[PDB]
């Protein structure tokens, strides 16, 4: 998943670039979000738990 | 943070196909990260990822 | 868990300072290990995880 | 960062009892703390605290 991630955010990334400069400036925030959240220091260690931590959630 | 970690994973998956419309990004690669967007365990690390953010 | 360790690291860190000098300096460190690491800035947040995040362990 | 977090609350831990002896705090406090530090979820709390801020 943290190639998956990386993949994921990187290819958001250059689908920001070239989405908007037309007519979804917004959207582009969208993926940026999705860029900062998934690059995020934080983020990247928390997909590192995931190796052996199953976070079981209840109040999701 | 919070917010972000699944909203804005949510706005990204739903644009992604209207990205393709207008970047060309092939809707192969789309589907590629609506898996990467669709799994659950991911919410998990964004749920947490706000949590410890926003935890100080 | 938040209040029993907030009070336990509390009780921990009056225990050390009329631990020590007598003779019990290193036993004294290991205090403010518990101390440190409990009103740890980390600390803090997995215990706020834990809230609804069972942190099901299988290998670490 | 990993090692007292569990090193130091099991060596703070057998010292509790050794603290009483020379300090007079309270068997009735140390046996609560024992158990602040007996609680397996706990291991898990230090655990992942060194895990996340090495990481970091």
């Amino acid at each position: 998943r943290k190639q998956d991630t990386q993949r994921a955010l990187h290819l958001l990334e250059e689908y920001r670039s070239k989405l908007s400069q037309t007519e979804d400036r917004q959207l582009r925030s969208s993926i940026e979000r999705v860029i900062s959240i998934f690059q995020s220091n934080l983020f990247q260690a928390l997909i590192d738990i995931q190796e052996f931590y199953e976070v079981t959630l209840l109040d999701n | 943070g919070l917010l972000a970690a699944e909203r804005a994973v949510s706005q990204v998956l739903d644009s992604l196909e209207e990205i393709h419309a207008l970047t060309d990004s092939s809707e192969k690669d789309l589907d590629f990260l609506h898996s990467v967007f669709q799994d659950q365990h991911l919410h998990t690390l964004l749920d947490l990822y706000d949590k410890i953010n926003t935890k100080s």
